[PDB]
């Protein structure tokens, strides 16, 4: 089986390609704009903070 | 490249609010994913489920399975469902997602998927499995989720058939 824990995701959340914009991104602009959030890659302040998820956990 | 790949391909569903339309026609199909990174894309550029209208789903289901009493791979299944803070709401929705991804239930084939409900009175999360006689397989999923979620005995966590659920609830398993 190809598994991960909770740990092994959340680190994975920091990757550079876990900030990039999905790949049909366009057509989800297209069909469901409501839901979008984060346009601008160049501000990530309110970014996923996996690590700080995990450390919150205890 | 380089990223983690999935054992399975997951397709994210969100049901409008949309009275010009069939329940049915509500259900849009946003995107699929099968690596981890590619999760977290989505997820760092979709609201999160407090965000989001009133009436309206989110649905992570297996590619090719939709989120539907009709489907086939639901036609003989029930749902864990688990009954309800905006930060308490989101991170357990997110806990879940986690599980199912990183095939967390030791019964991966009997996962179809997941679904959170956003409703003004109260809010669902509930687990799609596909055989609800098939016992073992819900339980152990069951107790998967009470560990994982870390889930107190505050709260209820209780198996309906989609049987029963579209009749209008039978919990025919409790944990
Ligand atoms: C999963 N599912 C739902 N519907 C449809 O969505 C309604 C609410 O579900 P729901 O899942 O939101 O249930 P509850 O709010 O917990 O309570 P519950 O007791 O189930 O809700 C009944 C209340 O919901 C209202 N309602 C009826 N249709 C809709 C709808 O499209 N969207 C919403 N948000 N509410 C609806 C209805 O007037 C009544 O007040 C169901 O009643 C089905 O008609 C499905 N229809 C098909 N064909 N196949 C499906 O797999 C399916
Ligand atoms: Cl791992």
């Amino acid at each position: 089986r190809v598994s991960y824990d909770i740990e092994h995701l959340l680190y994975y959340s920091m990757s550079p390609h876990s900030w990039t914009l999905p790949t049909d991104w366009q057509k989800m602009q297209e069909t469901a704009p409501s839901i979008l959030r984060n346009k601008d890659l160049q501000d990530e302040s309110q970014r996923f903070d996996g690590d700080k998820y995990l450390a919150s956990i205890k | 490249h380089m990223k983690h790949p999935l054992m399975n391909v997951w397709t994210l569903w969100y049901l409008e609010n949309d009275r010009s339309k069939s329940w049915e026609d509500m259900q849009n199909e946003i995107t699929s994913f099968d690596t981890v990174e590619d999760f977290w894309s989505l997820y760092n550029h979709i609201k999160p489920p407090s965000e989001i209208k009133l009436g309206s789903d989110y649905s992570l289901f297996k590619k090719n399975i939709r989120p539907m009493w009709e489907d086939a791979a639901n036609k003989q299944g029930g749902r864990w469902v688990i009954t309800l803070s905006k930060t308490d709401l989101d991170n357990l929705w997110l806990d879940v997602l986690l599980c199912l991804i990183g095939e967390a239930f030791d019964h991966s084939d009997q996962i179809c998927g997941a679904v959170i409900n956003i409703r003004g009175k109260s809010n669902k999360i509930s687990i799609w499995t596909a055989d609800g006689n098939n016992e073992e397989a819900a339980l152990e999923i069951g107790h998967k989720l009470r560990d994982a979620l870390r889930l107190g005995r505050n709260n209820s966590l209780q198996y309906q058939l989609h049987k029963d659920t579209m009749v209008k609830v039978k919990s025919i398993y409790t944990l």
